[PDB]
C-alpha cells in the first residue's frame, strides 16, 4: 500500500478494540513480543503460559482530561498486577515476562483541539523533587504511591522534566505516538519484553511507564461537550510465568 | 596468513550518506513534505524530494558517532582520600565502586537504560602537594560479601584470593581491565522497582531505585605501613568502559543531579534552553541589506 | 627484543589511549548475553530521531508552555509568527532536540538538519504557513518578501497535520564548529522564520488560537567529529555527588 | 582508506592481547553499525516517502 | 624492538596476573610424578558431594546434635518440624556442608542445589513428610497448605531411609550474588520446610522420637564465578601464626 | 604452524550441564526420588526426574572453579623483619620457608591432602613509614643444609651456588619462579606420623606430624652494609602457587587455628553454622500474603 | 568464544616462556576437567536414577 | 541390573565375611588396590608379597555402643602393626604398602535405631584442644596414645571437629558409608594406597585414619537388649614389604 | 620478548626523531581533502624560481 | 467488572454500526428456550 489505513482492529484473547482513526500501530524497536527462548532461559521451572486467560485487553483507567491537566503515569505490569487472571498468575508465580498492546482511546469533536502525547518509558525511576530550602528535604525519595500508583495511575506534577529530571521534549526517543484531536483518537504502541533479566518479579519490578501527557492543551469554545476522557486500554501478550508459589499482594 | 590479519587493523573511513541531483517536481499525488508526527515515526523525507540537489559524494567519516568511541575515553569515577593524619589516622579506606557520582561520566553513562562492558581502572595517587615519593600502596578489590577491612594491618590484606595491586606513588599509574561483572546479562542504571519484598511504608523510601546487580563490592586502598605516616593521599579512579554494547537509548539528563543512585532534581526547574526576550528574536547581526526590497 | 630504548610518552597516562592492561580476574566467564531489544550502536541513529524544539524560550513562559508555537487569526497579514536560528550548538531552541545535545558533545558537526513542524488547532481550523530558511550571510527577515527568497516550504494545513522543512547543509566549510558567537559566528547555519502564507481562519465556536510542535531532526547524510566534554550539566567541585 | 591524512599505510602491528583473558584485550572498534529504523520508523505499515501517511 | 614506550600498569605488582617470573635454578628436573588416587581438578566436583546440613543450629544444641532434625509421633496434624533458607553464602545450616563453604570463596553461583534426607528411626516406624521448597518471593509458610503450592515432595520412610528435593534453579538472574541480607535479598533462593504429611506412626515398644539427616549438595547445573576471599576464618592481624 | 598455536591460546568457554525438558511420569517401578545414603554414593536425582522441567541450553561459564584458578593467586605466606636498630641492629634475618603462617592462604591450600605445584614468589619490602628509599637488599633462598649466615658480613653472603636476588627497596617488587621441590612425588599438608624412629614418650610430642618432604630451607634477608643503618625493613613474601595438582579432597578447617605447624584448636568449640532461635525461625520478611488462603 | 562479553577475537601473542626452564612457564589453564565420579559414585555396583537402590 | 544386592559375600585369602544387609561397597576414589608398578617404584630392593599369609580379614577390635557413646577412630597400618604375619613383615621390613578393604560390623533388632558414620579419613592428623585458659597448654600436642591407639582404637572427645578442627558435616568428602540399623548393618571401605610415597614405614607413618562416629544417638526401649557391639574387621590388599632387617616393633 | 635491557638514549626527547606517539581522539576521520592548485612537495622546486 | 467477559470497544466514525458477536458458550450443546426457574441452567448471559 505504502499507507497507514486510517481504520484498524485490534482482537487480542475475547476482546476487540475497534478504532477509525489510528495513526498507524508503533512496535517498539521494531520487534515483536515473544516467549523467552531455550538460549536465554535461565530457570528450569515449566513456565505456565495462560494464553487467552491473561492476553486479551483490559481496560483500566479512565481519565478526565481539563485545560490544566499535566499528564498521567502508569507502571507495567504495575497496573494490572490485581486484575483479572493475569493478577492472579502474578501474585501466584515469582518470576514473570511479557509484552503488551497499549491503546489510549481519547475522542473530541472536530470543534476541539489539543494533543497528547502517549510514551512508553522501559524503567521509568520516579525521581522526588526536593524543596531549594533544604538539601535533604523528606521527599528526596518518592513514596510508594508515586512509584507503583496501581490501577487508578499517578498525576504528574512536573510533566517538563517527566518526574524524573529528563526533558520531556527529548521523551520522542522512547516508543512514543501523538493524539492529535485534529488527525487522530487513538495511540497503539506494542512493546516486547525489555529487561536485562529474561524473567522479572511482575510485583518488585516495573519493566516500563505508560506515560499519557498534554503538550497542547484541551482548549474547545462556550457549548462543547467539556467532559472529555482518556481511557487506558492494555493486552499483555506471549505471558509466561514460572516459579509457583504463595499468592503474594505486592 | 595472521599477516593479512594485522593489515586490515587501521580503523577503515565509512563515509556518510552522498546526495543526488534532482529537478522540479510540478505534479498532483506525490508529497514527500507532508507527514504525519502523530504516527510515532519520524519524517522520511530526503533534501532530494524537498529542493533542488545537485550530486554530492560525501567523504566525511561516520566512524566516531560509534557507542565504542563515545564511551571508550577514562573518566573520574571516584576520588577515594587515604586519611593518616590528624582526627583520621586511619592510613585506608574501603570506597563502595560506583560510576555514578561525577555528573561527566554519569551523564554520559545514563543515556543507555542497560549496558554491558569491560572497564579499565587507572588509579592516579599523589599526596596534598602534588607530590608523588616512593610510598607503597595497597589497592584491594574487595568484591560483594568479601570481609572488608577494619584496620591497616588486619589479615583481610592477605589477598590469598580477593585480587589486589601493590604500587609506589612514585610508579606510572597501575591499570587493570576488569571483567563485565553483574548477575543480570547486562548493568542497569535505572531500575523501576524495589530490590525485595515488602510494602515499602518508611517515611523514607531509600529501598526504591537500588538493583544490586549493579553494586560490584569495594576497593580497599591502604599504605603497607606499621603506623600513623602522618599523610594524606588523593587517589583518583579513572574509569575507561570497552567492549560497549548499550540498549534503549534515554533523554540526556537537563536537570543537575542531588544524590548519587537516586534520579533527583531541585523543585527550581532550570530550563532545557536559555531563554530570550520573545519568540521572534535571533541573536545574530548579518551583513548590510543592499535593498531595504 | 632485549636491547630496548624508551621513547617520550612513557609513563604517562593519555584517558583516551585504546590499550590493554592485565586483567584482575583469572578465567572469568561473564553472564551469557540474552537477546535485549532497542540496541544502539551509533549516536547518528539517536540525531535521526525528531525531538521537540523549545521554540518559546521565552522570559515569561514556563514548563510545557515553553514547546508550544503560538497561532491565531491575525487583523494584519504577514506578520512574523516565530522565528530561530538552526545551529545545533547555539545556546536555544534547539537544546532541548536529541540532536542538539549529541552535538554538544563534539566539535564539529555536518549535514542537513530536518524540522518537522505538526499544528494542533481544531480539524475546523485552515492556514498556510511559509516556513523559511535564510543562508547565514542576512539578518532575521524583517519582511515575507525577504524570507522567501530563501529556501522556504507553503505548508497547507489539512489531514496531514505535519510538514517537513529539510534544512540543506549550505556551508563553505565541510564542517560547522558547534561552538558560535564571536569569531565562531563564521559557522552560524541560518535563520528559521515562519510567516502567515494566508490567515488562521475558523469557523463560528472553534477557538481561534491553537499551536506548532516543532520537532528537530538530523538527514542521513548527518555527522559528527571530535569528541569533546559537553557545557550542558555542572556540579560544584572535583568533589560531589 | 585510514584517518592519516595524506597517501600512505605502513605497517599495523596493533591490536595484539598479551592475556590468557579475551577481556584484556583493546576496545574492539573494527566495526561501526548504522540502523537507524528501530527508533526512527518502528510502525507496522512501512509508509512510502511519496504518498501523504493517512488514508 | 628497540623503540618501546611504557603504558600505565608499569612497575605495578597485581597479585591475580599470571605472568613468567626468571627461574632460580637451571636445569632443576623435579621428583617424578607417581600415580596418586582421588585427584581433583575442579571445586565443581567436590560440590556434588553431599555433606551434612547444620538445621539444628539452635541456642541450645551442642555438638553432633545440631546435625540432626527431631521428629515424633504427633497429638496435633500438619505442625512444622523444621525450617531452613535455601540460599548457600547465608550464615545458616548451609555452612556446614563442602557446597556452602566453597560457595563463600566466590561471589555468584547458578543452578539447582540437592537436599538428601535420611531418616533414622527403627525399622518398624512409618510416616510421610511434605518437604516443600518456596520460591523468593514469599515468607515462611505458616501451614501446610501454604507450602503445598510450592515445589514439594512427599516422602514415604520404607527400606529406602533416604529421599532427594531437588531445589530448581527459579531465579530472575542468571546467577545469585553469595551474599545475603539488605539489598541483597533481592538473590534470597527461598525456604525449604519440613511438615507431617501424616502422623510418625510405632508399635508398642519402639522409640517415638527419631532423627532426620538432612545431606546438601549441587546438582550438574551448578556453577561458580568471581573468586573472592572467604569470610568463615579469621586470624587477629597481619603478623600472627 | 606456531602462529596457529597462539591463535587457540585464549581461554575457551566450558559451558555448564544442560537441563532437557521433562513431563509429568504416572507410573510404579520408576522412582529417581528414592536414594540410599547408607551406600556412601551422592544422590542420582537430576532436575529434570523430581520436577517438570523446560528445555535451557545453560551457557554459564565452569572456567574458574578450577584448582588451576583457585590457587592461581599470590598471597601473604610471610612477614620477615630485617631489624637494624635499637636491641636487634643485627641487619639481617633468616626467615624458615613455611606457607601454613597465614590464615587465609593456609585454609586454601589445607582443602588437598597432597599438592605438586610450582610457585612464584614476590618480595614487597618497604620501610616503617611506608617509604621506598634506594636502600640495596639481598634476598639469598638456602636450601635445606646450605649453612645460614650467622652476621650481616659473613662469607655465605658471596652466593657461588645458593640463588640470591639484589634489589633496592626504590624497585618493583622482585619476583621468582621455584620448581616443585620435595623429595617426595608431592608435598603433603598433613602428614599422619613421626619423621623419626623412636617410642615418641616425650611431655611434648612437637615430632608428631612433621614430615621433612615441606621444609624448603630458609630465604636469608640482609640491607647490603657495613654497619647499622637504624632502620627496620618488612619484607612481605607473596605466594602464587601454579602448575597445580591437587589430590584427596579435605573439608575446609571450621575452628581457629593456633600455631603454625599443628592442628590444634581451642576447647571452645566455635559451631560451624552461626546459630538462630528455633529450628523452625528463618530471617526472611518476605511479602504480604493476598490470602491469610 | 571467550570472555570478551562482545563479538572480538583479535591476535593472542600469550603463553610465551621466555627461559630454558618450563617451570618458569604461565599458569597451565588451558584445559577444564570435569570428572566428578570417584567422589559423587564410588560404590562397585552402579545405581541407576530410576531402580529403588536397595532390593 | 542396576540396583546393589542386600547379600553379599567378601572372601580373602582363608577368610570369608558373610553379610546379609550390605548397602553397597565404597572403592575409594574408584580405584582398586593394586601392586607398585615399575615406573612408580624407587627402591631397588625386590619387594616381598606374601599374599593369603597378610592378605585376609583381621577382625582386631569390638567396642560396645552407649547412647551418649562419642565414636572411635583407629590408624592403618598402625592398628594391624603387631597382629598376625601382616605384623611380623611390617616389623621385620622397612618400606610398605597395600590397600585394604574396611568392614564394620553393627547388628540391632527392628526396634533399636542410631545411625553411625564410618568414614576412612587419609593422612588423620589427631589435634589437641588447648583449654581458652593458657595459650600453650601441655595438651597441644597430641601424646603418642592419641597418635597411634594401635589395635584397641581410641575415644573421640570432641567428634563434631573429628578431633582436628575440620567439621564432621563436610566429612563425607573422604571415602564414607553410613550404618543405619533401620537399613543395614555393615559398612565396607575398600581403599588403594593413597600416599606421596609409594612405600612408606608402616611403624613411623599412618596412610588411613579409621573414624566410626554415631551421628544419630542408639536409641532403645526398656526390654531390648542393651549391649550392641561395632565390630572392625580389616583386611589388607596386594600388601608388599621390602628393605628386610631386625625386626622393629614402633 | 619479556627481557629487555634498555640502552643509552632512552627517556630522551630528540626534536628530529621521527617516531609514533599515542594517538589522543580514537576513531576521528579528518575533513576529506579537496584539490587545491599549486601543491608544491619539494623546496628545490621553489630555488629554480 | 465487565472488561473481563468477551468484549468489543466500539468507535464511532464513518462506518456507523459494529457488530458484537455473543460466542456460544454453553456446557451443553443446546440450550433450552424455556428459561427461569431450574431453567436458569441454559442462561446465556447479558450484554452491558
Ligand atoms: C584493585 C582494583 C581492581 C579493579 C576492580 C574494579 C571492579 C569494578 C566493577 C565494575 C564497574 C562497573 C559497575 C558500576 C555500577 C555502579 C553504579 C551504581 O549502581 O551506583
Ligand atoms: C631468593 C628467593 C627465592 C625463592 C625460593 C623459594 C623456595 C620455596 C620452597 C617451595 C615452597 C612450597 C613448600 C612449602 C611447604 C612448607 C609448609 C610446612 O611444612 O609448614
Ligand atoms: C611485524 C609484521 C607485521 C605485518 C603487518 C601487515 C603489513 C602488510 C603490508 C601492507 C600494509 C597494510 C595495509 C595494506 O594492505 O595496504
Ligand atoms: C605476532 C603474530 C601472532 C599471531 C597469532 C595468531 C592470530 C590468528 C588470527 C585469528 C585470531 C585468533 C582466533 C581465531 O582463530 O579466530
Amino acid at each position: 500500500c505504502g499507507y497507514s489505513d486510517r481504520v484498524a482492529q485490534l482482537t487480542v484473547g475475547n476482546s476487540t478494540i475497534t478504532t477509525q482513526e489510528a495513526a498507524n500501530i508503533v512496535l517498539s524497536y521494531g520487534e515483536w513480543p515473544g516467549y523467552c527462548p531455550s538460549t536465554d532461559a535461565t530457570a528450569v521451572d515449566k513456565p505456565t503460559r495462560p494464553d487467552v486467560s491473561v492476553n486479551r485487553f483490559y481496560t483500566l483507567s479512565t481519565k478526565s482530561w481539563k485545560t490544566e491537566s499535566t499528564g498521567w503515569y502508569w507502571k507495567f505490569p504495575d497496573v494490572l498486577n490485581d486484575t483479572g487472571v493475569f493478577g492472579q498468575n502474578a501474585q501466584f508465580h515469582y518470576l514473570y515476562r511479557s509484552g503488551f498492546c497499549m491503546h489510549v482511546q481519547c475522542n473530541a469533536s472536530k470543534f476541539h483541539q489539543g494533543a497528547l502525547l502517549v510514551v512508553v518509558i522501559p524503567e521509568f525511576v520516579v525521581a522526588a523533587s526536593s524543596p531549594a530550602t533544604k538539601p535533604n528535604g523528606q521527599g528526596l525519595y518518592p513514596d510508594f504511591a508515586h512509584t507503583n500508583p496501581g490501577k487508578e495511575g499517578q498525576v504528574f506534577r512536573d510533566p517538563y522534566v517527566l518526574d524524573a529530571g529528563i526533558p520531556l521534549s527529548q521523551a520522542l526517543v522512547f516508543p512514543h505516538q501523538w493524539i492529535n484531536l485534529r488527525t487522530n483518537n487513538c495511540a497503539t504502541i506494542i512493546m516486547p519484553y525489555v529487561n536485562a533479566l529474561p524473567f522479572d518479579s511482575a510485583l518488585n519490578h516495573s519493566n516500563f511507564g505508560l506515560a499519557v501527557i498534554p503538550i497542547s492543551p484541551l482548549k474547545y469554545c462556550n457549548g462543547a461537550t467539556t467532559e472529555v476522557p482518556i481511557t487506558l486500554t492494555i493486552a499483555p501478550l506471549n505471558s509466561e510465568f514460572s516459579g509457583l508459589r504463595q499468592a503474594i499482594k505486592q | 596468513n595472521a599477516v593479512s590479519t594485522l593489515a586490515d587493523t587501521t580503523i577503515s573511513r565509512v563515509t556518510a550518506a552522498n546526495t543526488a541531483a534532482s529537478s522540479h517536481s510540478l505534479g498532483t499525488g506525490r508529497v514527500p513534505a507532508l507527514q504525519a508526527a502523530e504516527t510515532g515515526a519520524s519524517s522520511n523525507a530526503s533534501d532530494e524530494n524537498l529542493i533542488e540537489t545537485r550530486c554530492v559524494m560525501n567523504r566525511n567519516g561516520v566512524n566516531e558517532a560509534s557507542v565504542e568511541h563515545f564511551y571508550s575515553r577514562a573518566g573520574l569515577v571516584g576520588v577515594v582520600e587515604v586519611k593518616d593524619s590528624g582526627t583520621s589516622q586511619d592510613g585506608y579506606t574501603v570506597w563502595p565502586i560506583d560510576v555514578m557520582g561525577f555528573v561527566q561520566q554519569r551523564r554520559k553513562l545514563e543515556l543507555s537504560t542497560y549496558m554491558r562492558f569491560d572497564a579499565e581502572f587507572t588509579f592516579v595517587s599523589n599526596l596534598n602537594d602534588s607530590t608523588t615519593p616512593g610510598m607503597l600502596l595497597q589497592y584491594m578489590y574487595v568484591p560483594p560479601g568479601a570481609p572488608k577491612p577494619d584496620g591497616r594491618k588486619s589479615y583481610q590484606w592477605q589477598t590469598a584470593t580477593n585480587p589486589s595491586i601493590f604500587a609506589k606513588l612514585s610508579d606510572p599509574p597501575p591499570q587493570v581491565s576488569v571483567p563485565f561483572m553483574s548477575p543480570a546479562s547486562a548493568y542497569q542504571w535505572f531500575y523501576d522497582g524495589y530490590p525485595t519484598f515488602g510494602e515499602h511504608k518508611q517515611a523514607t523510601n531509600l529501598q526504591y531505585g537500588q538493583c544490586p546487580n549493579n553494586m560490584m563490592g569495594h576497593f580497599a586502598i591502604r599504605t603497607v605501613s606499621e603506623s600513623t605516616t602522618g599523610k594524606n593521599v588523593h587517589v583518583r579512579v579513572y574509569m575507561r568502559i570497552k567492549h560497549v554494547r548499550a540498549w534503549v537509548p534515554r533523554p540526556f539528563r537537563s536537570q543537575a543531579y542531588m544524590v548519587k543512585n537516586y534520579p533527583t532534581y531541585s523543585q527550581t526547574i532550570s530550563n532545557t534552553a536559555a531563554d530570550r526576550a520573545s519568540i521572534t528574536t535571533t541573536d545574530y547581526e548579518g551583513g548590510v541589506p543592499a535593498n531595504p526590497f | 627484543g632485549l636491547p630496548t630504548e624508551l621513547k617520550p610518552g612513557t609513563n604517562q597516562f593519555l584517558t583516551t589511549d585504546d590499550g590493554t592492561s592485565p586483567p584482575i580476574l583469572p578465567g572469568f566467564e561473564p553472564t551469557p548475553l540474552i537477546h535485549i531489544p532497542g540496541e544502539f550502536t551509533s549516536l547518528l541513529d539517536l540525531c535521526r530521531i525528531e525531538t521537540i524544539l523549545e521554540v518559546n524560550n521565552t522570559t515569561g513562559t514556563t514548563g510545557v508552555n515553553r514547546l508550544l508555537i503560538p497561532v491565531r487569526a491575525q487583523n494584519n497579514v504577514d506578520q512574523l509568527c516565530a522565528s530561530f536560528q538552526v545551529d545545533p550548538g547555539r545556546n536555544g531552541p534547539w537544546q532541548s532536540t536529541m540532536v542538539g545535545q549529541i552535538c554538544r558533545y563534539y566539535t564539529q558537526w555536518s549535514g542537513s538538519l530536518k524540522v518537522t513542524f505538526m499544528f494542533t488547532g481544531s480539524f475546523m481550523a485552515t492556514g498556510k504557513m511559509l516556513i523559511a530558511y535564510t543562508p547565514p550571510g542576512s539578518a532575521q527577515p524583517t519582511t515575507r518578501e525577504a524570507a522567501m527568497l530563501g529556501t522556504h516550504i507553503v505548508w497547507d494545513f489539512g489531514l496531514q497535520s505535519s510538514v517537513t522543512l529539510v534544512i540543506p547543509w549550505i556551508s563553505n566549510t565541510h564542517f560547522r564548529a558547534v561552538k558560535t558567537g564571536g569569531v565562531y559566528d563564521y559557522y552560524a547555519t541560518g535563520i528559521v522564520t515562519i510567516w502567515y502564507q494566508t490567515n488562521f481562519v475558523v469557523p463560528p465556536d472553534t477557538p481561534s488560537e491553537a499551536n506548532i510542535i516543532a520537532l528537530g531532526a538530523a538527514q542521513e547524510n548527518f555527522t559528527l567529529k571530535l569528541c569533546k566534554d559537553t557545557d550542558e550539566i555542572r556540579q560544584t567541585a572535583e568533589y560531589q555527588n | 582508506t585510514g584517518n592519516i591524512a595524506t597517501e600512505g599505510s605502513t605497517i599495523n602491528f596493533t591490536n595484539i592481547n598479551y592475556y590468557k583473558d579475551s577481556y584484556a584485550a583493546s576496545a574492539s572498534r573494527q566495526d561501526f553499525t548504522q540502523d537507524p529504523t528501530k527508533f526512527t520508523s518502528p510502525v507496522l505499515d512501512a509508509i512510502k516517502e511519496a504518498a501523504a501517511p493517512l488514508q
